[PDB]
């Protein structure tokens, strides 16, 4: 009823481009030190 | 197996190794640039480098010998 459980190439040696940016490595480096 | 490329890692942090294609290219490579850079300074009409120091000194050089120029270079 109802009721229920639901309820390659590595060596590059760079040539002149450390010269070019040698400017801003010294004015961080200025800083660093 | 080898030592880099095995399921157990053998050696420290930092220490690696390169087996024959790698250590045959790695060495090639190193030699083909060392004497690719040491030439064009060969020869009656050879031209000098600039030897730029990158130390605190920054010391200028300019040669056509070939050992100031390996000799000066900071190789790995
Ligand atoms: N006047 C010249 N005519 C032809 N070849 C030359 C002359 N002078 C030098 N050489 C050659 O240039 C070669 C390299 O010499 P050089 O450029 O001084 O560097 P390195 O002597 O250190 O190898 C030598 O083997 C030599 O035979």
């Amino acid at each position: 009823s109802s009721s229920e459980d639901e309820d390659a190439g590595e060596g590059i040696s760079v040539n002149t481009g450390p010269k070019g940016v040698i400017n801003d490595w010294r004015r961080f480096k200025q800083l660093e030190t | 197996a080898s030592l880099s490329l095995a399921p157990v890692n053998i050696f420290k942090a930092g220490a690696d190794e390169e087996r024959a294609e790698t250590a045959r290219l790695t060495s090639f490579i190193g030699a083909i640039a060392i004497g690719d850079l040491v030439k064009s300074t060969l020869g009656p009409k050879g031209m000098d480098k600039i030897l730029l120091s990158s130390g605190r000194d920054a010391s200028l050089m300019v040669t056509n010998d070939g050992a100031t120029i390996l000799k000066n270079i900071g190789v790995d």
